[PDB]
């Protein structure tokens, strides 16, 4: 149970890239899949897919 | 009485008709609500009169 | 969101959505994250505005909880996880900083 | 009995109380801007409750 | 708050107490509190100007204050 | 310690009295209890030295870990082995007849810590 | 609207004449209640304004009075120190 | 509900603060807060004269105090003399302190005379009617 | 059509609650960069941070001192609400060895 | 309506009461927080302040705004989340507050 | 309603007797019991008791007015549905007798909402009485005058009781 | 909205115990410190903790 | 402006003695009712901060606890528990300030575990159990390494202070006394809860029960 | 029961303190942080000492007013020697003057025959609402009231504030308490409790924080 290197807090460019990635992943949710915004959402969605 | 600061709040007389005091926010809200509750009956009241 | 700027979370915009996605739905840290979104509205893009917003987060954490002078300056890890609750000024500061990071424009 | 008395008596009473009795103020008070207001009559005595 | 009104007391004993406190404070603060023991109570100073208008007016008057200072110096030897 | 004011004297008396709870209650003994020969003072010191030697090995690893979960996991992994050895020691010391038996059991426990405990701890820390 | 629909909606019973006559009288019986309620609402607002002022500026005025009294003492102290300087010059001729 | 109260008195404004030297007092207090001085006696502009020991040794009481024993830093704050940093950052607030003291002295110089015929109805001029 | 309108309103509420991220992402792309920058500038508030004294007096020394870009406050604003973590002797020693800029 | 209300109550108040009945080794506080959140925080609370003008005059609204900002100061409160902000002006007229976020203290509306 | 509620009251009072004379500690907090359970059981009996006390008088007024007015009652089916709805909703409002004992806020909101919604079935009765009093051949009788007195008293009592479900007023 | 759900954010705590036919009010020791650490509104709505 | 503007001159005594105050007359504005308002100020103070009365027998200020109007008026002759007035502040400064809520304190056992219930009984039990665990760890080291040391050199705060204060806040003194009786009964026998606990073998699995607990958490800036 | 065993290995809890981002409360003399502890039972027969009661409270017992027999003069000693004996009475101008009357006679005449009228305020007519102590609290601030009862259910009922808190045995109910004005409120018990259900009065004085602090330092701090 080792640990990984913690990178320094991101600069503004890295924050903007993170925001862009989050919004692009937000755009991918089908409108007929009613999963709320939460930390586990994506995980839940994956689970749901497998369940289906 | 706390010096000349009259901390007393009720001053409720005998044959009192309403709330004991209106120095608290809850009772002020209740008094205003009751007055305006009695305001909104006119038409209904008038209706029954004619009946 | 009694401490934030907007009546409902939908007026916050994309930043509030990212704050919701950051923590689990029962985690009260989201509200603190929302305050970060409030601190970095016209400040994130300005190079010194970002530092000002981080200072605002530090002041907010110091005002919510009793804090010591060096306490918020010696945090080893500023990363947050889903189950991070605002039980300490360090957690409040981390949530506020994460909210600041997610404020585009 | 049904309409005129039940819809004007309390307003008349409050108006007379403020006009003549100064709403029952204890006048020996210092600063109006720092004193609570003696409210006019607000509990209707012509309603059963 | 419902604060009632009562004018300045001008009571003989109360104003004597307040004036003794005022004289002690004047003697202490005139030497930047270099006394061995300081008995001045600043708060009562406030009350001296709230309940002894006659003595306050005497103290403001230069001749009255000069007389008070001379008598205090004689008392203190 | 004599010269002090009333408040300081009362505080000193309080601090002294809070440490004599062991003294006051040593007179109240129970007849029906199962007595055992206690671990001797030198064996106590040797066991504490073994524990400090264990803490010497784990200190850099736990102080270089920034996650509380990892440190708690390291603590739990060692504690199971230590608890098995402690159970063996408690059984063999409670069932002891003389001080020689208690010394034998304490020495066995200390030797287990100093021989196998350090090896197990080193393996865990290398894993982390 | 629909006269037939509104003339037997209330449990097939007709009270439309009394409903029609109710509006005219009901248009005036509410005026004293409304005006006195306006008076009461203004009184409540004034009381809340006084509560806000006393909560905020109540403590501040007491500090201002405290500073006024301290300033009176300061003026008296300056005059007393001038007298002390004069007595330091005139060691005992002042008395 | 929506219009249950049927009226809202927006005409009545906030009570106007008509204190003599309130603005100067608040300005001086803000300035002193900027200095970040542990002693609270500095709140009064007359502190150098009322508590002169703040500039020499800080002994403002002759052991007649009840703030508990000196076990933590937040004890005997008035028994702590002003340091060089405190003195500097208080000197930076000297003009506002002087203006406050001048306002106080001018207010003290105001006396009630016989030409104040509007004394018995001074509430209206004080703007107490809303 | 009343049932259809009620169903549409219910679906709108459900979609607003559950697709908040997608809706906000779509809304953020309906305006260009300049418009969003202007809106952000209009909504910029201090929120009570660094609300130190603002000199309104014309002769105030702190007015010129604050106009100076090299002015150092005695303590940083976020540190004005944090408990001291050093002994009183250390505090007094540091303050007595302190020296003013300029 | 009554049946829907009762089903809503039993969904989040009765049944979740039985989820945790013993002390938990892992993330006990997390699980207890989950159970409590799905019950303590209700939707109506937000409206209770989103339309505060229905009974709060301007000055009473200002005083209750400072009071609410004080009373919901604690960060670890999921009920403070999902509650409409107190950093708002009275819809009819606002006396104390000139701008929404122009304060001298972060946790005080003035 | 009495058939539904009688066993609960019987169990509550039997438990009280056992607690008094056998020290079963049913309502003693020290070793497991809870005093609030007694209030829950008693009021679950008690509110339906007041409803079973009041409904037959509603029956009394609904017979005299049609008898003396020489016309059918305004709507008998709606009055029957109103009393049945009041009876059914009387089982979910007992907690308005226990607002201050420290019930969870969800329970208080449920009890208050259902208690306030009682005003709608009760208004149906008043409207039906008023509509049954019009457009008919009226014969003034002593039972009729007693019915009018009942109508006034019930109006006042019902309005005042509706006020009591306003939780903030109920605290005072 | 004003008289409930605010237990966490309170200046200090008082315990009211109702024995039969008189009341008992208890102030815990911590309250003392809680009364020493109280922000004060100084100047133009600026708060200071001593 | 000199380069030393704002620098305090050496030996500055902050003294205003012999100073011309006629130069500041343009830096402040006094309204026409300044003379009237001043009096009002004094009046209010004289009747608001005067919760003490001068006594002729003692010739000093005395006071008593807050009392109702009936007792002050119709029992003024029968006054009990008169204490000499000590002053609002020790140094005579002003204390009339508007107060607010101080910053909260860190929580070890959150209140949000049981917050739907207005009555804190399960929360009281939980907090006391956590404190009792911490105490079972440190109870016998208190007088040698913690608050109860003889000399302040080795003074350290007891590790369970925060949990103790949380448990005290959540529990009334009666329930706290019951729990202290239980704590004594379990500390006399040295009954650690881990010696008996087995219910984790009869509890449903959860995502939080994974063997790799440290790697379950995803960290993100 | 059983025994305190000869040796116990105790895990030091980690992360209970986050004051300065340190999760190791303990450190030995060598400087190495400690994860475990050894506890020994030296004496196998001695009893274990009871937990010392840390809790210390300022307790105010508010009971109904007790009738006086005589008006005792104010007496201050130097000890056992009367330094000053006086008969103070609070004058209408707020001065503790020396009374020229017989205070016992005034007390007994008020007790016997006092003038009353139809429209007499509750301030001047207190017969069931009198207590010997007052609960003093600050105004415009938040107080958590923990309500509980020793024996049976009572109701702390303040009509002026329009509040009522049910004190229930075994229930430590937390209430928020905010008073937005300076006020002296009387109150009663509003849950049937026995003989003195009627005579169970309450007096709560909400004061500004300066006056509350003066009361706290003068009457609360000395315990
Ligand atoms: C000649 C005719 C001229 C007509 C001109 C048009 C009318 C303009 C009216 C404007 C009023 C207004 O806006 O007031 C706001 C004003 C709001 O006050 P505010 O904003 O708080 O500040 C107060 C001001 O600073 C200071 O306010 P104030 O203290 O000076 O209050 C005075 C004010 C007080 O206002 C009133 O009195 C309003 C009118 C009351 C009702 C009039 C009769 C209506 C009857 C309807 C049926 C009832 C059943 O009165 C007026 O201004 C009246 C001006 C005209 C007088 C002549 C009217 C004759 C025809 C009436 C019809 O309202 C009040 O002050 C309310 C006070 C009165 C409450 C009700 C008193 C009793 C009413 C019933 C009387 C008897 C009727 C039944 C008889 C049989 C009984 C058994
Ligand atoms: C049979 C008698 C009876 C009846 C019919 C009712 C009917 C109602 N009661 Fe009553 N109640 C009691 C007897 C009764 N009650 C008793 C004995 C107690 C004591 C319990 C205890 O000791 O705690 C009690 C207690 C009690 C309480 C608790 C008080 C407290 O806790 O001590 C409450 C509120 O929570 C309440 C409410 C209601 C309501 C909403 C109705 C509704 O059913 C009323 C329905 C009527 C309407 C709402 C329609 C009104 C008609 C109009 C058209 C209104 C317009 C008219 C005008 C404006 C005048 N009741
Ligand atoms: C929910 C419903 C409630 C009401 C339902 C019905 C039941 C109650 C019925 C009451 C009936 C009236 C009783 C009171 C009668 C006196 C009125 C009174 O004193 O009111 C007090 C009010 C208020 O008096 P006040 O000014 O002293 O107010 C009280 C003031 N305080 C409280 C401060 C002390 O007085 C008036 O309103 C006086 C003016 C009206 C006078 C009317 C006189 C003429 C009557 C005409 C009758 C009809 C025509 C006849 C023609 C014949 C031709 C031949
Ligand atoms: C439903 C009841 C409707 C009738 C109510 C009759 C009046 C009841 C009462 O005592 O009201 C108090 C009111 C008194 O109002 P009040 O008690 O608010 O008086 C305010 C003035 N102080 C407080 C100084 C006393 O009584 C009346 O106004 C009487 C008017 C004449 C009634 C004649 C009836 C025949
Ligand atoms: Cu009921
Ligand atoms: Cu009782
Ligand atoms: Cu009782
Ligand atoms: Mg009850």
């Amino acid at each position: 149970g080792f640990e990984t290197v913690v990178p320094a807090p991101p600069t503004r460019d890295d924050e903007l890239r993170m925001i862009k990635a989050t919004e692009e992943q937000f755009l991918q949710q089908p409108r007929y899949k009613l999963y709320m915004n939460e930390a586990h959402r994506i995980a839940k969605m994956n689970h749901g897919d497998r369940h289906n | 009485m706390w010096g000349n600061l009259w901390t007393e709040a009720s001053y409720q007389l005998n044959f009192n008709i309403g709330f004991s005091s209106l120095r608290s926010d809850v009772l002020i809200h209740l008094a205003q609500w009751q007055y305006w509750w009695w305001f909104w009956f006119a038409l209904i009241w008038s209706f029954y009169y004619f009946i | 969101m009694a401490q934030t700027a907007h009546q409902n979370r939908y007026q916050g915009g994309l930043c509030y959505a990212q704050c919701n996605e950051l923590f689990s739905f029962w985690n009260p840290s989201i509200q603190q994250c929302w305050k970060g979104c409030d601190f970095g509205v016209g400040r994130v893009n300005d190079p010194e505005g970002r530092i000002e917003a981080q200072q605002m987060c530090k002041r907010w954490a110091a005002e919510l909880y009793w804090t010591y002078k060096g306490e918020l300056d010696t945090i080893k890890d500023l990363r947050v996880h889903a189950d991070m609750y605002p039980t300490t000024p360090q957690n409040v500061y981390r949530a506020c900083l994460a909210g600041v990071r997610r404020q585009k424009f | 009995i049904v309409l005129t008395w039940g819809w004007s008596s309390f307003q008349i009473g409050g108006y007379n109380y403020e006009r003549f009795d100064d709403n029952g103020e204890r006048r020996n008070t210092l600063y109006w801007k720092l004193s609570p207001v003696e409210f006019p009559q607000s509990k209707l005595w012509n309603r059963p409750s | 708050m419902e604060v009632k009104y009562r004018g300045p007391s001008d009571d003989k004993l109360e104003c004597e107490f307040l004036e003794n406190n005022l004289l002690s404070c004047l003697r202490e603060k005139s030497v930047q509190d270099n006394v061995a023991k300081m008995t001045c109570r600043p708060e009562f100073l406030v009350w001296f100007f709230l309940e002894c208008p006659t003595k306050a007016a005497v103290y403001h008057d230069p001749k009255g204050l000069r007389n008070i200072f001379i008598q205090d110096k004689i008392k203190q030897k | 310690v004599e010269e002090m004011d009333t408040i300081q004297k009362m505080n000193y008396e309080a601090t002294v009295n809070m440490g004599r709870q062991d003294l006051i209650t040593r007179e109240y003994t129970f007849y029906s209890d199962y007595e055992f020969i206690p671990i001797q003072e030198d064996r106590k010191q040797q066991m504490e030295d073994a524990l400090n030697n264990l803490h010497k090995i784990i200190h850099p690893t736990v102080t270089q870990l920034k996650k509380k979960a990892n440190v708690q996991e390291i603590q739990d992994r060692v504690f199971r082995k230590l608890q098995g050895w402690e159970g063996e020691l408690n059984t063999c010391v409670f069932s002891a007849k003389n001080v020689r038996d208690s010394n034998f059991c304490a020495d066995r426990f200390t030797n287990r810590i100093n021989t196998e405990g350090v090896e197990f701890v080193k393996q865990i820390l290398r894993e982390y | 609207r629909n006269r037939y629909w509104w003339y037997r909606s209330l449990y097939d019973d007709y009270v439309a004449r009394e409903a029609k006559l109710a509006f005219g009288i009901a248009a005036f019986i509410w005026l004293p209640h409304y005006y006195w309620g306006i008076h009461l609402n203004r009184a409540f607002e004034v009381n809340f304004s006084h509560r806000n002022y006393a909560h905020e500026w109540g403590p501040r005025r007491n500090r201002l009075a405290h500073s006024l009294e301290f300033e009176q003492f300061d003026m008296i102290l300056e005059n007393w120190q001038d007298l002390e300087d004069e007595y330091a010059q005139r060691g005992d001729g002042m008395l | 509900a929506l219009f249950f109260m049927a009226n809202t008195a927006i005409s009545v404004p906030s009570v106007l603060d008509t204190s003599p030297c309130m603005k100067q007092m608040l300005a001086y207090e803000d300035c002193v807060l900027d200095a970040n001085v542990p002693q609270q006696e500095v709140i009064h502009p007359q502190w150098p004269t009322i508590w002169p020991r703040l500039l020499t040794d800080g002994k403002l009481l002759e052991f007649d105090k009840v703030p508990f024993h000196p076990e933590n830093i937040y004890n005997y704050t008035y028994m702590r003399p002003l340091t060089k940093k405190n003195k500097q950052y208080l000197y930076e607030c000297e003009e506002e302190r002087f203006v406050f003291k001048a306002c106080l002295r001018k207010v003290i110089s105001l006396k009630k005379t016989d030409k104040h015929t509007s004394w018995d109805t001074a509430e209206v001029a004080n703007l107490q009617l809303t | 059509v009343y049932c259809t309108v009620l169903a549409y309103y219910g679906w709108w509420l459900y979609d607003r609650y559950y697709l908040f991220g997608k809706n906000a992402t779509q809304d953020i792309r309906k305006d260009t960069t300049e418009v969003w920058e202007k809106r952000a500038a209009l909504n910029k508030r201090n929120w009570g941070y660094n609300a130190h004294y603002k000199p309104e007096l014309e002769r105030s020394m702190k007015k010129v001192l604050y106009a100076d870009p090299n002015y150092k406050f005695p303590i940083e604003w976020p540190e004005r609400y944090m408990a001291e973590t050093k002994t009183l002797e250390q505090v007094m020693d540091e303050e007595e060895n302190w020296e003013y800029y300029k | 309506v009554c049946g829907i209300y009762v089903i809503h109550v039993i969904y989040n108040y009765m049944i979740p009461y039985y989820w945790v009945s013993t002390p938990l080794k892992n993330d006990e506080f997390t699980r207890l927080r989950m159970k409590d959140y799905i019950a303590s925080t209700v939707l109506e609370e937000v409206y209770g302040i989103s339309y505060a003008e229905w009974g709060w005059l301007p000055h009473d609204f200002a005083y209750n705004r400072m009071r609410g900002l004080a009373g919901y100061m604690h960060p670890d409160d999921p009920r403070a989340m999902c509650t409409s902000t107190f950093h708002r002006k009275h819809k009819y007229i606002e006396h104390e507050v000139e701008k929404v976020g122009d304060y001298h203290h972060m946790t005080y509306p003035k | 309603m009495l058939a539904t509620i009688t066993p609960v009251l019987g169990a509550a009072v039997i438990m009280m007797a056992f607690d008094r004379h056998w020290q079963t500690t049913f309502f003693e907090y020290a070793y497991g019991g809870d005093p609030i359970l007694s209030q829950h059981l008693f009021w679950f009996f008690g509110h339906p008791e007041v409803y079973v006390l009041i409904i037959p008088t509603f029956g009394f007024i609904n017979m005299i007015v049609p008898h003396n007015n020489t016309r059918r009652v305004a709507s008998k089916h709606h009055m029957i549905w109103a009393i049945y709805v009041m009876a059914y909703m009387g089982y979910l409002v007992w907690g308005h007798h226990m607002y201050l004992v420290g019930l969870d806020h969800r329970s208080r909101t449920m009890y208050s909402t259902i208690t306030i919604m009682i005003s709608m079935p009760a208004t149906i009765k008043v409207v039906n009485w008023t509509l049954s009093l019009v457009n008919g051949a009226l014969k003034i009788d002593l039972p009729f005058l007693f019915s009018m007195s009942f109508l006034l008293l019930f109006l006042v009592a019902g309005f005042t009781g509706m006020w009591l479900s306003h939780v903030s007023l109920n605290v005072s | 909205r004003l008289i409930e759900w605010q237990n966490e954010s309170s200046l200090f705590t008082v315990r009211v115990r109702a024995r039969q036919w008189y009341w008992i009010y208890k102030f815990e020791l911590k309250n003392f410190t809680d009364i020493l650490s109280t922000p004060k509104n100084i100047g133009n709505n600026r708060w200071q903790i001593n | 402006l000199p380069a030393d503007y704002g620098k305090m001159p050496a030996g500055y005594n902050f003294l205003t003695r012999g100073k011309d105050w006629r130069e500041y007359d343009k830096d402040f504005i006094l309204r026409t009712d300044a003379v009237w308002e001043k009096f009002q100020l004094e009046h209010f103070f004289r009747n608001y901060m005067k919760c003490f009365f001068f006594d002729h027998g003692l010739k000093k200020y005395q006071m008593f606890e807050p009392e109702d109007m009936y007792t002050v008026v119709f029992e003024g002759w029968a006054l009990d528990d008169l204490i000499t007035f000590p002053g609002f502040t020790p140094t005579g400064r002003t204390n009339s300030y508007q107060i607010g809520l101080s910053p909260r304190q860190r929580t070890v056992v959150p209140t949000q575990t049981f917050y739907q219930m207005q009555d804190y009984y399960m929360l009281c039990g939980l907090r006391f159990e956590r404190w009792f665990r911490c105490d079972l760890v440190y109870h016998d080291q208190r007088h040698t390494k913690f608050d109860q040391v003889k000399n302040q050199k080795n003074y350290k705060t007891y590790p369970c202070y925060r949990e103790y204060y949380e448990a005290q806040y959540a529990c009334q003194d009666d329930m706290f006394d019951f729990l202290m009786e239980l704590a004594y009964a379990r500390r006399a026998a040295d009954n650690f809860e881990s010696d008996f606990a087995s219910h984790e073998l009869t509890t449903l699995p959860t995502f939080y029960d994974t063997p790799k607990a440290a790697e379950r958490k995803t960290y993100t800036y | 029961p059983g025994e305190v065993l000869p040796l116990r290995i105790i895990k030091y809890p980690l992360g209970l303190e986050t004051i300065h981002n340190n999760i190791f409360e303990n450190t030995n003399n060598e400087g190495n942080v400690e994860l475990f502890r050894l506890r020994f039972n030296s004496n196998s027969s001695k009893m274990q000492h009871k937990l010392v009661q840390d809790t210390i409270y300022l307790t105010l017992k508010q009971k109904r007013y007790n009738r006086k027999k005589v008006v005792a003069p104010q007496i201050k000693y130097y000890t056992d020697l009367v330094k000053y004996t006086g008969k103070p009475y609070l004058s209408n101008d707020k001065l503790l003057k020396q009374s020229i009357y017989d205070q016992t006679t005034q007390y007994k005449l008020i007790k016997k025959n006092k003038k009353r009228g139809e429209l007499i305020p509750v301030t001047l007519a207190r017969r069931i609402l009198r207590t010997k102590k007052t609960l003093v609290l600050p105004a415009h601030v938040n107080i958590t009231l923990i309500t509980n009862s020793y024996d049976i259910v009572h109701s702390w009922f303040i009509p002026g504030l329009g509040i009522k808190l049910d004190c229930v045995p075994g229930r430590s109910t937390h209430h928020t308490f905010f008073i937005d004005n300076v006020g002296f409120y009387y109150g009663q018990c509003a849950e049937i409790c026995g003989r003195y259900h009627h005579h169970m009065p309450i007096r709560v004085c909400a004061l500004p924080f300066e006056h509350f602090l003066l009361w706290w330092n003068t009457f609360g701090l000395p315990k």
